[PDB]
């Protein structure tokens, strides 16, 4: 226990968490409100052998964003945050990683 | 030229520093001699 | 024959002579890891380096507009018939004007030596 | 411009 | 059964600030990164200039485990932004901006040579010695 | 010109519709001091940023996983220099960028495209000082000129139909060397293109008139073609002394 | 045809890719005189 | 929708359009006009803001000690070719008359620059002097910036110019000047090539230059040592790559280098190096100059390493560090990156250099070709101007910060027209 | 270049020539010997043949196929199946054995048609490199008969056991680096 120390907790939980790379019109458009907790819906359909991601717009926020996945077995990713107490953490490992395409 | 069934009397190089090494100046001037004719008269073309 | 990395630096194995067993070593200079050698085999080296090209040979080559090609050779896999042929395309691959060849249509890219 | 023995 | 068919579909949220920033921590695969041994670990700012500007040390475990160095992405998102969906018991997804992304390459805990004996053997490029008996004479 | 070195004057084959063939000054200067071809254009230069713009927004992950990969990620996107990342798939990143050049939108008509199937690279130059010329573009075995354009171009004036308007439409495009070297042209269309013994049957590009390879003062000889070839770089000499 | 053999004569005149290939050719020819007029010069005064 | 048979009317056709568009001296022309504007605003933003102070050992206290003045060139003009008279009114200057006057046919430069001062009270003084003139610029004929430019042939007959004159040309002192395109070799590219004589079997070179902003060319070469050489552990090893960095007095093994730009794991080095791990053969080749940089597994080693075959030694030793990784940073592969975290960049760019020579060297890649004019560029008025104008800049910020430094260190004041010498650019 | 072919031997001609005679260089670009035949050879053409090998270079590195190094334990173990039979044969009567072998085996494999181009022998080969090299390196060649010509060669037998040596139980290059090194200098400068 010391300043240094780095909270290893959601790497003992396992936490999965998920990399999406988005462009920057739709983070543009978050950002503009950025306080009214809501920006979009993501429905996730999956079938008998393949499953397909998608991102709804918000109909305020607008005034179809297919996903396609990577693989990622070729690097491990985690994430970290550090605390503005000074205190790191690890919020969890980087089990899928998508990227989000203009329709 | 010292090898067997080598002539000793008709073997001969292009390379002049190697004619005088080997079979001395007189050599070099007849070797010499030749070159230069070769190399003038592959053209044709004679000189006295 | 080929070249592997330590587990622990990840840095150059080197094959060590194990006095005591006989048995061929690969060892790390920079930590103590060590492995033994499978192969049994160290420096292999071929003077005429004699290699198929065709493991050179790239299948995208097919979509190549500069390289000619011929309907007579078909591919052997799907049997279609266009085929593109090119020379060695490589320096110092001795005297070699054998045609390879390439399998036109998606996805095939069988090639053939004749 | 004629052959390989000729001219260029 | 329904997982061959389950559809989930969940809200996003995107809090305009949150007190702790996020990074983004990658480990290269060859390194065999694994968290079971990291009973501890130290993030600090480096000191090779013996701070929001440069690279960062992680030493886990103390000196006995590995050291890991991280450097911030030099390429900047200008045209790309990345975000992180965890899981929470709402059941909605959270979004969070990467503030920095860094790569942590790690050194192996063997010894050293010395910088004056580096240049001295330098000095015999020809070490027609077996190196890995030198490598033990340090 | 005191190096006598007869390496650095010839004509090689890559001048083609770039440089005069048979106008150079003799002397000291053989084969040094060159002229530019007819059509040829030289590049003004461009900011590379919205190409790089577009690569990220198809593809082209940079930072990636040793990901190249025996080249299983076919061709390394480069820029003028500067590696950029790679793409999994090549031909359809080509086909987006030639349809890009003719909607003018991120290529302008001088950004310069190659891809090297083997070797699997891609080059994208737009670097300033690449010379270039304009070839009919070829689809299939059909040039895209057709009666439109050539009757539009006829009626210019009072038409505001113009040279850019054909290279809008697509059916003309600025080649430069390297390109050059991964391009299939036919000198006409009609010997070439139409079908015959096959030859070639994936010519990509056409030449407007072959006449245009040579410059300024070659392009007065009358008959060149009748000539011998020191006689045309004489003549070239010579026109630039005659009296007018 | 494509390594530069060419068929016309002048008087029927020569094809695009002949005629850059007599180029070619005669751009040879030129440069060797050019080349030639310094050596030669400075071995005939080294002669004399 | 065709037009066969009737090609030789629509080849000419098509002909007529490019020239009537463009004509025949359009690269000059096109050039000078890309060079003036962009040309002249890049370099004078990417010109360093002018920082300067009075020396604090001269005035005893701290109150007024650092007085920082600095000084930003905001932003370009250009005015139509105007001559000066000697009663000093300005006229317009038609082309003819330059020719037979023996003028100059150029127009003035203006730049604004903003003067900030900070007397160390925090109240820091931004005074902008606007179309500040620092020179003139010669223009080319018929350019954009010419007064002939789109004047019909009856206007151009009005003011004694040709209608089919080219333009093209500069007139100087009364002569008209042709600038000459310069063939060159082309830059941020990898050509491998090989001498024959040459230590090296082969070599790869890349002339690296970051868009022309400075540093007319940053070369490196990455070169295999032949093995002609012969010596016991010289047969043993074989063929060596040694790198001749920019601004370091001899060969560096190529290692060392990957392992200066941070990668020390020899896996990490050969990843970046060998693309395909499978092939034995290029790892065969990548092994000699693994074992020649087997003594440095530690970036400061190796920054060191490199330190001491710099140019000008260094007496501390960590000054020698910081002064490779600064040569790093800026000098080699400028092209790639100048800054920050563009070490991994320039690695990936190394390795493919070295991949390329391996290939070279395996016989799977050609040899590049000099005389190939795809690896040609040709320098026209637009570049020729640029680094003669990038050159005389930075020559007029340091005379304006010699006589600021003089007019500094007394206190008094500083001036920026007195600073300015129109002279230099001219 | 335009120089007419009358045999497949390039000469200088013209200035350079004169330029190399007058300067008499050192170095000549193309240095050519021609050689006239004595005897019957002149007449007969397999002895000029067997006059033009005798008076042509040849290095190993000509005839060898391809070489390698395998860390062979015991010559029993035989490694390699192939030398299986013939290293029995020559350890039935072992030869040089008694002070020791090499741990090490260097399986040069040599291309029977430059070997027949130049009408090289197995025992003419293992006779150079094992006299010139000395009793270091001991040689196993195979018949010619065999699909394949293999020559085996290991390090001295008294420097493995270094019973000969004495002075101080050191390795010296180790063993193989040694044999790299004496591969290199077999491949460019056996002069066969
Ligand atoms: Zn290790
Ligand atoms: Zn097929």
């Amino acid at each position: 226990a010391e300043r240094g120390e780095l909270d290893l907790t959601g790497a003992k939980q396992n936490t999965g968490v998920w990399l999406v790379k988005v462009p920057k019109y739709l983070s543009q458009q978050w950002a503009k409100a950025s306080g009214r907790g809501e920006v979009g819906k993501l429905r996730i359909a999956k079938t008998q052998g393949r499953t397909e991601v998608s991102f709804t717009l918000n109909e305020d926020l607008a005034n179809e964003h297919p996903f396609v996945l990577q693989s990622v077995g070729g690097q491990t990713l985690t994430v970290f945050t550090e605390s503005s107490s000074d205190k790191l953490s690890l919020e969890g490992i980087v089990v899928q990683r998508a990227e989000c395409r203009p329709a | 030229l010292s090898e067997k069934d080598v002539d000793p009397v008709r073997t001969t190089s292009n390379d002049i520093v190697e004619i005088f090494t080997v079979l001395g100046i007189e050599a070099v001037r007849k070797a010499l001699e030749r070159e230069l004719y070769h190399v003038i008269s592959f053209d044709g073309s004679y000189v006295n | 024959v080929g070249i592997r990395f330590c587990q622990e630096c990840n840095n150059m194995l080197y094959p060590k002579e194990d006095k005591e067993n006989r048995i061929l070593l690969y060892a790390c200079r920079n930590c103590d890891y060590q492995q033994e050698a499978d192969n049994s085999c160290i420096y292999v080296n071929k003077i005429t380096h004699e290699v198929d090209e065709l493991t050179q040979i790239i299948a995208d080559v097919s979509q190549d507009p500069t390289l000619p090609r011929t309907e007579d050779h078909p591919c052997q896999k799907c049997g279609h018939k266009e085929a593109v042929f090119f020379q060695s395309h490589s320096a110092r691959a001795e005297d070699a004007m054998r045609l390879y060849y390439v399998c036109t249509a998606p996805h095939c890219g069988h090639r053939w030596t004749e | 411009i004629w052959g390989i023995g000729c001219n260029p | 059964g329904p997982s061959s068919q389950n559809v989930t579909e969940y809200v996003v949220r995107v809090p305009k600030n949150t007190t702790k920033k996020y990074n983004i921590m990658a480990f290269n695969a060859a390194d065999k990164v694994n968290f079971a041994t990291w009973n501890q670990a130290r993030l600090e700012r480096d000191l090779s200039n013996k701070p929001e500007d440069q690279p960062w040390l992680l030493r886990v475990n103390g000196k006995s485990g590995r050291k890991f160095k991280g450097i911030k992405k030099g390429g900047v998102t200008e045209n790309t932004s990345y975000y992180i969906f965890t899981q929470c018991p709402d059941g909605a997804f959270e979004a969070f901006p990467v503030h920095n992304w860094y790569n942590f390459t790690p050194l192996a805990r063997h010894r050293t040579l010395t910088a004056e004996e580096a240049e001295e053997e330098w000095e015999r490029r020809n070490k027609v010695l077996n190196h890995f008996s030198i490598m033990q004479q340090r | 010109r005191d190096g006598k070195l007869a390496k650095p004057r010839q004509l090689h084959n890559t001048l083609w519709g770039m440089v005069c063939p048979a106008e150079t000054p003799e002397g000291h200067a053989v084969g040094l001091v060159k002229n530019l071809a007819l059509m040829a254009y030289i590049s003004v230069g461009s900011q590379p940023s919205p190409i790089l713009e577009f690569l990220e927004e198809w593809s082209m992950e940079n930072l990636e996983e040793i990901s190249p990969a025996a080249i299983a990620d076919a061709t390394k996107i480069f820029v003028n220099g500067c590696w950029v990342g790679i793409h999994k798939d090549p031909e359809q990143l080509m086909n987006t960028l030639r349809k890009l050049r003719r909607q003018m939108d991120i290529i302008v008509s001088e950004v310069s495209m190659i891809r090297d199937i083997r070797e699997r690279e891609i080059r994208i130059y737009t670097d300033a000082g690449r010379i270039c010329r304009p070839l009919l573009i070829v689809e299939k075995q059909k040039l895209l000129l057709k009666k439109r354009h050539i009757d539009q171009l006829k009626e210019r004036e009072y038409n505001n139909y113009s040279w850019q308007d054909l290279v809008a439409s697509g059916v003309v495009e600025y080649i430069d060397t390297l390109e050059e070297e991964t391009v299939m042209l036919a000198m006409t269309p009609d010997d070439l293109q139409e079908k015959e013994v096959a030859y070639c049957s994936t010519y990509t590009h056409c030449e407007i008139h072959p006449s245009m390879i040579l410059g300024v003062c070659a392009s007065i000889i009358p008959f060149p073609d009748h000539n011998q070839s020191p006689r045309n770089t004489y003549q070239s000499a010579m026109g630039k002394q005659a009296m007018g | 045809e494509s390594r530069g053999f060419v068929e016309n004569s002048y008087l029927a005149g020569l094809t695009p890719t002949e005629f850059f290939f007599h180029a070619m050719g005669g751009r040879e020819g030129l440069i060797d005189t050019a080349v030639k007029t310094a050596e030669t010069g400075y071995i005939q005064r080294r002669l004399i | 929708e065709i037009t066969p048979d009737l090609w030789q009317e629509a080849c000419w056709i098509v002909i007529s359009s490019y020239f009537d568009e463009k004509g025949l001296v359009r690269q000059q022309l096109d050039s000078f006009d890309e060079f003036i504007q962009m040309s002249v605003q890049r370099i004078v933003e990417d010109a360093p803001p002018i920082d300067l102070q009075a020396e604090a050992q001269h005035a005893s206290g701290e109150v007024e000690e650092p007085p920082r003045y600095l000084l930003k060139f905001e932003q370009i003009y250009l005015s139509k070719p105007t001559h000066w008279e000697r009663d000093g009114a300005p006229s317009p200057m038609m082309p003819n008359e330059a020719r037979l006057r023996n003028l100059t046919y150029s127009a003035p430069l203006y730049v604004d620059i903003t003067k900030t001062v900070i007397k160390e009270g925090e109240e820091q003084l931004q005074t902008q002097h606007q179309k500040t003139f620092i020179g003139k610029i010669p223009i080319m004929l018929r350019s954009t910036y010419c007064l002939l430019n789109g004047l019909t042939d009856r206007d151009l007959c009005e003011l004694n110019e040709c209608p089919l004159d080219p333009g093209g040309y500069f007139i100087i002192n009364g002569s008209e000047k042709v600038l000459i395109a310069q063939e060159k070799m082309a830059t941020n590219t990898v050509y491998v090539f090989a001498k024959k004589d040459s230590k090296y079997a082969y070599t790869g070179e890349c002339r690296s230059c970051l868009e022309n902003s400075s540093r007319p060319t940053s070369t490196i070469w990455v070169s295999m040592l032949a093995r002609g050489g012969q010596g016991a552990k010289k047969s043993a090893i074989g063929q060596r790559i040694v790198a001749t960095l920019p601004y370091i007095k001899q060969e560096v093994p190529i290692i060392i280098v990957f392992r200066a730009l941070g990668f020390v794991s020899d896996r990490d080095i050969l990843e970046h190096i060998i693309y395909d791990f499978e092939d034995p053969e290029m790892m065969e080749m990548v092994k000699p100059s693994l074992d020649e940089a087997f003594v440095i597994q530690e970036q400061n080693v190796a920054l060191n390493f490199i330190g001491s075959r710099g140019a000008k030694p260094g007496v501390t030793k960590e000054k020698r560090i910081k002064y490779a990784k600064e040569v790093l940073q800026k000098e080699m592969l400028p092209h790639v990156g100048v800054s920050d975290f563009c070490e991994t960049k320039k690695a990936y760019f190394l390795g493919y250099m070295v991949h390329r020579l391996l290939l070279a060297a395996l016989g799977r890649r050609e040899l590049d070709d000099r005389d190939h004019y795809g690896n040609k560029r040709l320098d026209l008025a637009g570049p020729l101007l640029a680094f003669l104008f990038r050159g005389m800049f930075k020559n007029l910020l340091k005379e304006v910060r010699i006589y600021a430094q003089k007019f500094i260190d007394r206190g008094k004041d500083f001036n920026l027209e007195l600073a300015i010498k129109t002279r230099i650019i001219s | 270049f335009h120089y007419a072919g009358v045999s497949a031997k390039n000469v200088t001609l013209g200035v350079p020539r004169l330029k190399e005679l007058i300067n008499i260089s050192k170095k000549p670009k193309t240095p050519s010997l021609t050689v006239f035949l004595l005897g019957q050879s002149a007449r007969d053409a397999e002895r000029a043949k067997d006059i033009l090998c005798r008076l042509e270079h040849t290095t190993l590195r000509k005839v060898t196929a391809n070489t390698a190094i395998y860390y062979d334990p015991n010559p029993q173990s035989t490694v390699v199946a192939e030398d299986q039979e013939w290293v029995n044969v020559y350890y039935e009567m072992p030869d040089f054995d008694v002070a020791r072998i090499s741990p090490w085996l260097l399986r040069v494999e040599l291309d029977r048609k430059h070997m027949t181009d130049r009408k090289l022998t197995m025992e003419q080969i293992a006779e150079k490199i094992n006299a010139g090299f000395g009793d270091d390196l001991n040689c196993i060649f195979n018949d010619d008969n065999a699909e394949k010509l293999v020559l085996r060669i290991r390090i001295m037998n008294s420097d493995e056991n270094k019973m000969q040596e004495e002075e101080e139980v050191v390795d010296k290059m180790d063993d193989d680096v040694f044999l790299r090194c004496i591969e290199s200098n077999m491949l460019t400068d056996m002069t066969l």
